[PDB]
């Protein structure tokens, strides 16, 4: 798994790829490791695929109502502190480290957050297996105030390094943007024998119609 | 201590005073009845007109079901039903965890009677006021029908009426009713008694609700019937 | 809780004419590192009575104040002198402490001394005490007098000189060879400053800059601390 | 501690037509076997069907705990219950045992109803024993011999299918999968599943 | 009507006669003075009801307690309700000072005093506590700091109270002149005056056996010192030879 | 000490309840109609002095995306049941991952009152929500009461002469009616209830259009309405 | 019998502890009065003791009576009514807006603290053994978008937004007051508009009370953007205020 | 309320709420029971609406454990709950023991369970009577009886609910010492007739043996009503 997260002008970008694996062998070959939190805050994560799944959704649920109640857009800080405080109080044994990455009042900022539940924010990271490979032509290719386009081409180089580099990533792409106003979740971004009737032998069979 | 209400507390006679102020809030509702069948066991009733504007599509408010096999009948106040209509679902499916089989009818409504008898005793909390028309099939005893109270009490019936104007429905069932009776009979008869009970010479389609349940090709099925439905009884009962 | 970090060495306790002389080396270790070279090692609770250290630092910190706070509770129900809590009562607390802490194995890895002044027909000082801001020595009786010890297993004793840490080798083979009784402020010093010359020589944990206390009839007085004459 | 009691599951999708597959071997202590019947299938709605994979006794434990939901869940709305609906409550109950779980692999496998007529959507999803959901959109397999299932899926499969070759497929994919592994077997049963109806049938296979 | 049998409940016109009762039952308990000096503050009670008793020891009840040696704290009503008080107000210095190695703040302390006491005035269940409290300290930078809690839970700063019986002739003395250039130990004199002329219940016999003393100034170093009688009884002499003239 | 303050009387009929309703028939009414393609809760608020700001004070809110609800009576009631609906549909959500479905909660929230109206040391809630939302099995509109009990409506008016405002929307209403013609008899409704004059701040609507958000109109596009 | 005793429905549904409370709490006769206009918010109130058995005595500090308290640097409140139900609800106050901080991580808004106040209130009238707190209040604050707020709550638990509002005696009287004056402002630099919202807040308590408002015996506080933080203005400031409002 | 007094002693020194759990018994269903040599023979009234009462659902007499029966009079729900702690507390004996249980240990239990609600808070007392029918450890017959006050003593017949003072007195002038079968069913027949209508359809008999509990048929309760019928004229 590959991950990334970049901060642009007035825009935060997201990546990852899609694939996961069971072991030696890969089980979903266009799997989603990007997640809905917020209409302006985006994760993204690696670690036990259940315990990410959870987590997102009791953050993005818990974000759902602290804005109905409170009527206020939604803060990364917010998100920063529930997650650093689940993680914290589980002993991180929870190992599910996330890229966080939103737009709020304050402007864009992307989050770093880790088992342990503690957290940093950060222009750029990268999070999982082919980690290293994604994030060293990020830090080779990073500049401050880049355009958008700018922007997602890093990101393809980025987790398309990773995808050909790493074992424990590969597949599509994904790509979402996340602004001030709207969002953008490009989920296909680059992309980079029948047997006759009969040949099975059976000794059994009750068909039941359905009502 | 000053502001106690004196719920669970004797009377002088020996009758606590707030179950018999159940029966007779449970007296003032709306009639239903209850009949067994040889084919299945009936719960049909009588809707009180609200307004015009309420959805006769569903909204079934009487006859709610307890599982597949279990189906009840309300006689009272319709948020104390409902509340142990959602323990009655509780206590059958933590059954059918437990043992892997439907829980019989009468281990049914023992749980519901004991819950509402512990209100009545226990504590100093206002019982239920809520009877039920509790009925089911089961291979111990197959079609049942029961009725509970506030007290705690059930006893068996086979066929039965409550709520307002029950004398007059038990009287109609005392008269009409057969041991051995199609379910066809059962709901024309069902439409017969809710007539007599409202003071109404010919039943309105719309002020009443029928239920049915029978174990038809060994799997057991619920049918409420809708006003087309209704219409069609009702033609027949003006026939005959 | 879990194991020593910053550790003090060892502590000296012995009772003389006037009152006891208490001392200790102001450094707390951190393992093989020497971190601090100017701790307070020698804490009070009241007059007449006062806590020794050789451990852990924490649990140290902590054990005085819950000593010195059950001091304020004393005092906030005091009405005479004599209602003041004598060294005993103190030591027994402590002892208590620790075996408590040892049955729910939690235990303080410490060797307390608690020692002082058992008697109150020897000053009024404690009739008006001054808690904040603060003649001729009267001597003292050595059975009026007491010196204490808590192990981490809460063993306990009494004696007339009483040593923790490496200074139960050295110091008090020197005390065992060379304690009288009723010796004068001098011999005492002499005694103290020669056992703990022996341990600096011999000791990495310990030093040379020492702090003395004394607990006499005029009360609870920390000396300047001095380097060692070596 | 899945060699103890070690099962396999299958489920493959086509034209409005969907499969689903398990071995009926219930093991004890890894090399002995107990039965030729203990089947991972179970129904749970009419069109919603889930797949148990691991150890007997977690698999039978979150039968009844669905089921109890299920049921509940049937009987308060007063309607029909959906796959995603299942799925992510199935995927809570794996989790809310994070710790000391439920060592079982299953999956889900049936139809998403569309309405408008109604259209009947294939749905198949797979999950680790946390609930670690993956949505697939074709063959999903879980078990010990989950790897010789991934062999011969991908060789198998033709995308959308008939029922008849669907039934060919997974049951040619199942039994040589099965074959390799020498704690997984015993037999099998093939459940096809349409709008129409349901079709289920046990194969002729190396229960030796 | 039925309005001031619980103090959960507001009378028609707005208001809770359970804590006036309360109120009129600590104006007839024993009075107590506060008040403050250039050197520091004195505070006194006076004992008038137990003039009856006498077999009771020589200043043996007194109602003057302290917290940290450094604030007197004292009452006029109930003497359990009270000291649960005041055991209240050493367990809040003591997690004050576990929590922080610092003496809590005078103005914290009445605060946290004032809450618990307001905590009892809204169950039916919980008897309201019959005491009126004062608390007071000095230092020589910020000067004396007196404060009473009342069973309301209020908390206002005064340079000077009287609480109890005899209270407005108290206070129509105390303000007679300002006394915050008047020093602590010849203040000792107008309250003996004081006392002597406002209680109709004491004489020159019972003025050494009943009624309690202390200050906190610069001559204790500015904590709690019970007075000795060598100081008592020079004022108390002079203070009944200018009354008997 | 804690005991059943709710009592049967002799005839039982649960004073405390009809208290309840007592109180909801003197307070600000709101209604809602159910369309073939949209329902609409709406309700007056009481002409505001200057000082007051609509922006603050909302009658209508939104539990869910697609599930609105407006009440009549006390309004910290109505602010602790919006809160509560508001963790039982996420609750739902979290669980089953969906929006939830109109009927559950309104069982939830009836059985929550029910529990108020049981529960010793407590009083009924003196309100009577108009839950209205969309899901997959059409449009729905829903009425609880300080009983506990609801009731399934496809028009209703809660409050201040509610049985002539019912008599009203009886006359104008149809089966098939467009989302438009009911947000005018919504109007006309109100209108002829209020007897007064109206205007923008003075009412408040909330609509949900088709599958879509539930939507509350602001003062502009009431105003486009009126005319 | 005892329908009015408790928190309890009467045979006309009006929970009369309801009015009670609100009625004890303007028996206290100390007015407050709030107002905002752009990037500032200004809260008056009065240095007095409250109405009961004691009064003002002349060994009485008057500098440390005050009404008003604060919750936060950023968020600051005026409560009215009984002292002791006045401080308890400025602890609670206190302790949502820092258990908020902590769990959110970023302070509270105003809006969401009066709220939860209310809720608590609520929380109050439900409950038989809850007495009610006799203390009504103000709360300000600025949002994130950095304008300003002003909130009201009353023992009914009834809490809403404003841009004028008074608390106390003649309130219905004093309403007309506050639109006078917003509609004569209605007809500026950041300073300025802060000079004009202040000398609004001291000329309407002037009206309302009608006398000479001493500035020893009164206490006024702002936020705005150019500080953003409670400060409560010092006695010579307000009474240079007051001689230009002479 | 929770955890309060309910049951107090009066000025006279009576605890009123237990005289009305005995009114309330008084007007419960009647109930005979009787023994001798190695059976016993209990008796229950029955009151059925004809042609829509199901007379299966009546449960006024039972089996608690292998050996042991019960029969109360009084409210019904009471004596379900009761009924089902008492067979738990058999089986709780029968764990920790493993005998079953003797029926002088559950009328003592019986007792002291009556005895708590009626001296413990927030519960009111048990407004039933029972009489416990089983056999004693040493294979003894012994019938016992049980008021709702806690008093509890072992008969060799007694009755109770509606009118007990008049069959208590029918059975001290006709009991007699190890009778037949027929002839304590034919005693138990006449005596709760006495105060009830006289119809096969009013009583539900039943005799207890080490084997089981046997109810009595329709035919043979027919053939007694008819006779003693044609004895009283």
């Amino acid at each position: 798994t590959t991950i990334c997260g970049l901060v642009c002008q007035n825009a935060v970008i997201l990546g990852a790829d899609t694939r996961a694996t069971e072991g030696p062998i890969v089980a979903d070959k266009n799997c989603s490791k990007l997640h809905y939190i917020s209409k302006n805050i985006w994760c993204a994560g690696a670690g036990v695929a259940g315990d990410l799944e959870h987590t997102t959704l009791w953050l993005q649920h818990n974000v759902e109502l602290h804005r109905l109640n409170t009527n206020t857009q939604p803060r990364v800080s917010m998100c920063v502190s529930r997650l650093t405080q689940e993680l914290f109080k589980y002993q991180g044994y929870k190992v599910c480290a996330i890229v966080l990455g939103g737009v709020d009042v304050n402007g864009p900022q992307l989050y770093g957050i880790h088992p342990h539940g503690s957290s940093c924010l950060l222009p750029f990271t990268a999070l999982g297996s082919g980690s290293l490979n994604a994030m060293a032509v990020l830090e080779a290719k990073y500049r401050d105030n880049m355009t958008i386009e700018e922007g997602k081409n890093l990101v393809c180089e980025a987790i398309c390094a990773g995808i050909f580099n790493d074992l424990g990533s590969g597949g599509n792409v994904d790509i979402c943007v996340i602004t001030k106003d709207s969002y953008q979740h490009i989920r296909p971004y680059k992309e980079p024998t029948i047997y006759p009737k009969g040949t099975t032998p059976i000794l059994s069979e009750k068909i039941e119609y359905i009502k | 201590r000053r502001y106690d209400s004196r719920t669970t507390t004797f009377s002088p006679e020996g009758r606590l005073y707030q179950v018999e102020y159940a029966l007779e809030a449970i007296n003032n509702a709306s009639i239903t009845i209850g009949l067994i069948t040889k084919d299945g066991v009936i719960l049909g009733a009588d809707k009180v007109f609200i307004s015009k504007l309420i959805d006769k599509a569903n909204n079934y408010e009487k006859i709610y079901k307890i599982d597949k096999h279990i189906f009840c009948g309300v006689a009272g106040l319709n948020a104390d039903a409902n509340i142990l209509i959602n323990q009655s679902r509780l206590y059958a499916q933590r059954y059918l965890y437990n043992y892997n089989e439907v829980q019989p009818v009468s281990q049914l409504v023992v749980q519901i009677c004991d819950i509402k008898q512990s209100y009545t005793q226990y504590g100093g909390l206002r019982p239920y006021g809520v009877s039920f028309l509790i009925g089911g099939y089961d291979t111990k005893d197959g079609y049942q029908l029961y009725h509970t109270d506030p007290s705690g009490n059930y006893s068996g019936w086979f066929a039965t009426a409550i709520g307002t104007n029950n004398l007059t429905a038990s009287s109609v069932l005392k008269q009409e009713w057969k041991n051995d009776m199609t379910l066809e009979e059962g709901l024309l008869l069902a439409l017969k008694t809710l007539a007599k009970s409202t003071d109404t010479e010919i039943p309105k389609s719309e002020k009443i609700e029928l239920a049915y349940l029978t174990n038809k090709d060994g799997e057991v099925y619920q049918k409420y019937l809708t006003e087309k439905e209704i219409e069609e009884l009702i033609k027949l009962y003006t026939q005959k | 809780t879990l194991g020593p970090v910053v550790t003090g060495t060892s502590v000296i306790a012995i009772k003389y004419k006037h009152g006891i002389m208490i001392a200790a080396d102001r450094k707390a270790s951190y393992g093989s590192y020497a971190k601090f070279q100017n701790v307070e090692r020698i804490f009070k609770i009241n007059n007449k009575t006062v806590m020794g250290f050789s451990g852990e630092l924490a649990d140290a910190q902590y054990l005085h104040e819950l000593l010195t706070r059950k001091n304020i509770n004393n005092l906030s129900e005091k009405k005479r002198k004599e209602d003041m809590y004598t060294p005993q009562h103190y030591h027994s607390y402590v002892s208590r402490v620790f075996y408590v802490r040892k049955n729910r194995i939690d235990p303080l890895f410490n060797n307390i001394i608690i020692a002082g002044i058992n008697s109150q027909k020897y000053d009024n000082n404690d009739d008006n005490v001054l808690l904040y801001t603060n003649e001729e020595y009267k001597e003292i009786h050595k059975d009026d007098l007491y010196i204490g010890f808590v192990d981490m297993h809460g063993t306990n004793f009494c004696d007339d000189y009483i040593t923790t840490g490496y200074a139960r080798y050295f110091a008090l083979t020197l005390l065992r060879d060379h304690y009288k009784d009723n010796m004068t402020e001098e011999e005492a010093r002499i005694l103290i400053n020669e056992c703990l010359r022996i341990l600096y020589f011999r000791d990495a944990t310990s030093s040379n800059f020492i702090q003395i206390v004394k607990v006499t009839s005029k009360g609870v007085e920390y000396e300047e601390p001095y380097i060692l004459p070596c | 501690i899945y060699n103890y009691n070690g099962g396999c599951v299958l489920g493959m999708s086509g034209s409005n037509c969907v499969a689903i597959a398990c071995d009926l071997r219930l093991g004890a202590n890894t090399f002995t076997t107990v039965s030729t019947k203990f089947s991972k299938i179970f129904k749970m709605n009419n069109n919603v069907y889930v797949g148990l994979s691991g150890l007997a006794t977690d698999i039978q434990t979150l039968y009844e705990i669905l089921r109890y939901r299920v049921n509940l869940y049937e009987v308060r709305q007063d309607a029909e219950m959906d796959v995603e609906c299942f799925a992510n409550m199935l995927s809570s109950i794996l989790y809310s045992n994070r710790f000391s779980p439920y060592f079982v692999n299953p999956i889900v496998v049936g139809f998403k109803l569309k309405h408008y007529k109604v259209n009947y959507e294939p749905y198949l999803t797979a999950y680790d024993l946390i609930g670690a959901k993956c949505e697939t959109r074709d063959f999903v397999v879980n078990g010990v011999t989950s790897e010789q299932l991934f062999g011969m899926c991908e060789s198998l499969y033709v995308k959308d299918q008939d029922e008849n070759g669907l039934f060919e497929t997974i049951s040619q994919c199942l039994l040589s999968a099965l074959d390799r592994d020498c704690i997984s077997g015993w037999g099998a049963e093939v459940l096809v599943l349409t709008p129409e109806k349901i079709i289920k049938k046990k194969l002729k296979a190396r229960m030796d | 009507a039925g309005y001031d049998l619980s103090v959960s409940t507001f009378s028609p016109d707005g208001r809770l006669y359970q804590v006036e009762y309360i109120y009129k039952s600590i104006n007839n308990n024993n009075t107590a003075l506060c008040l403050e000096c250039k050197d520091g503050i004195i505070c006194c009670c006076i004992n008038s009801n137990m003039d009856k008793n006498k077999m009771i020891k020589k200043n043996s009840y007194n109602r003057i307690y302290h917290v940290n040696n450094n604030i007197i704290i004292t009452y006029s009503g109930f003497d359990g309700d009270a000291r649960n008080i005041i055991d209240r107000a050493r367990s809040e210095a003591n997690t004050y000072y576990y929590n922080f190695h610092t003496n809590i703040p005078l103005h914290i302390l009445v605060n946290r005093i004032s809450l618990y006491i307001h905590a009892y005035t809204l169950y039916w269940h919980m008897r309201p506590f019959a005491a009126s409290i004062i608390i007071s300290s000095f230092n020589e930078k910020d000067k004396g700091d007196i404060y009473c809690i009342e069973p309301n839970g209020a908390c206002y700063k005064y340079s000077g109270i009287v609480i109890g019986k005899n209270k407005e002739m108290f206070k129509t003395e105390i303000e007679k002149k300002d006394y915050k250039d008047i020093n602590v130990r010849d203040a000792i004199e107008d309250i003996y005056k004081f006392i002597l002329t406002s209680d109709d219940h004491m004489n020159k016999n019972n003025l050494q056996n009943l009624v309690n003393f202390s200050w906190i100034c610069k001559e204790s170093s500015y904590e709690f010192q019970n007075i000795h009688e060598e100081i008592l009884t020079p004022a108390l002499n002079k203070a009944v030879e200018y009354i008997e003239k | 000490y804690s005991f059943s303050l709710t009592t049967f009387s002799p005839t039982g009929k649960l004073v405390q309840i009809e208290y309840a309703l007592n109180r909801v028939s003197s307070s600000s009414p709101a209604l809602g109609i159910r369309a073939k393609n949209g329902v609409i809760i709406a309700t007056e608020k009481k002409s505001p002095n200057e000082l007051i700001e609509e922006n603050s004070i909302f009658k209508i809110q939104q539990i869910s995306e697609h599930i609105g609800i407006v009440y009549a009576g006390m309004p910290g009631d109505f602010r602790v049941l919006l809160k509560r609906a508001r963790k039982e549909a996420i609750r739902y959500s979290l669980q089953y991952g969906s929006e939830i479905l109109v009927k559950e909660l309104v069982k939830i929230i009836a059985s929550i009152v029910q529990e108020f109206t049981q529960t010793g040391g407590v009083r009924p809630f003196g309100l009577s929500l108009l839950i209205c939302g969309v899901d997959v099995y059409g449009y729905h509109l829903y009425q609880i009461d300080p009983s506990g009990c609801y009731f399934n409506w496809m028009a209703t008016c809660v409050g201040k002469d509610y049985q002539n405002n019912m008599s009203f929307l009886e006359k104008r209403y149809n089966k098939d009616i467009e989302i438009e013609d009911a947000i005018h008899t919504a109007i006309l409704t109100l209108k002829e209830s209020y007897e007064g004059v109206l205007n923008e701040k003075n009412i408040e609507i909330g609509v949900a259009y088709d599958n879509k958000p539930f939507k509350i109109l602001t003062q502009n596009e009431i105003k486009d309405y009126l005319i | 019998m005892y329908d009015r005793h408790l928190t309890i429905f009467s045979p006309d549904g009006n929970l009369y502890q309801i009015e009670y409370a609100i009625k004890a709490v303007k028996n206290t006769n100390i007015t407050s009065v709030g107002v905002k206009g752009e990037n500032c918010a200004v809260i008056i109130s009065q240095k007095k003791m409250a109405t009961q058995y004691i009064s003002q005595d002349k060994l009485l500090d008057y500098n440390n009576i005050t009404n008003i308290y604060n919750i936060t640097d950023e968020i600051g409140c005026s409560m009215v009514g009984m002292p002791g139900d006045c401080l308890s609800m400025v602890y609670k106050a206190r302790s949502e807006a820092s258990e908020f901080l902590y769990s959110n991580g970023y302070n509270v808004n105003a809006e969401t603290l009066c709220r939860n106040i209310c809720d608590k209130i609520q929380v109050y009238t439900q409950h038989a053994y809850m007495r009610l707190h006799a203390c009504s209040g103000m709360i300000i604050g600025i949002d994130e978008n950095n304008k300003p707020e002003l909130f009201k709550f009353d023992p009914s638990g009834f809490c809403a937004g404003y841009r004028a509002c008074v608390i106390g005696n003649k309130e219905q009287e004093s309403i007309s007051v506050l639109e006078r004056l917003l509609e004569k402002r209605k007809k500026e630099t950041i300073d300025e508009d802060i000079r004009n919202t202040t000398i609004l807040a001291i000329e309407a308590l002037q009206t309302i009370l009608a006398f000479d408002l001493k500035a020893s015996e009164i206490e006024v506080a702002i936020v705005s953007t150019k500080n953003r933080n409670f400060t409560q203005i010092s006695e010579k400031e307000i009474d240079n205020y007051l001689t230009y409002i002479a | 309320s929770y955890d309060r007094a309910i049951t107090v002693f009066s000025p006279d020194g009576h605890l009123l709420q237990v005289e009305h759990a005995l009114e309330a018994v008084k007007k419960g269903g009647c109930a005979v029971a009787i023994k001798s040599s190695n059976f016993a023979v209990l008796a229950v009234e029955k009151k059925n609406i004809p042609k829509l009462q199901n007379p299966k659902t009546t449960e006024k007499l039972i089996k608690l454990d292998e050996h042991n029966c019960l029969a109360f009079a009084g409210l019904n729900a009471d004596a379900r709950v009761l009924v089902n702690k008492t067979r738990l507390e058999c089986q709780r004996y029968y764990l920790n023991m493993d005998e079953p249980a003797p029926v002088d240990y559950i009328a003592k239990y019986v007792a002291k369970v009556q005895q708590k609600f009626t001296h413990r808070g927030g519960v009111r007392p048990f407004g039933i009577a029972t009489l416990i029918a089983g056999f004693k450890n040493n294979k003894e017959i012994c019938i016992y009886q049980t008021e709702p006050s806690g008093i509890y003593a072992a008969w060799k017949a007694q009755a109770i609910g509606k009118n007990a003072k008049i069959v208590q007195e029918f059975l001290e002038k006709n009991y007699q010492e190890n009778m037949e079968q027929k002839d304590c069913i034919f005693l138990a027949l006449k005596a709760i007739f006495e105060v009830v209508e006289l119809s096969s359809k009013n009583v539900e008999v039943a005799l207890l043996t080490e084997k089981d509990l046997t109810f009595i048929e329709e035919q043979e309760i027919n053939s007694m009503v008819e006779l003693i019928d044609q004895e009283r004229t």
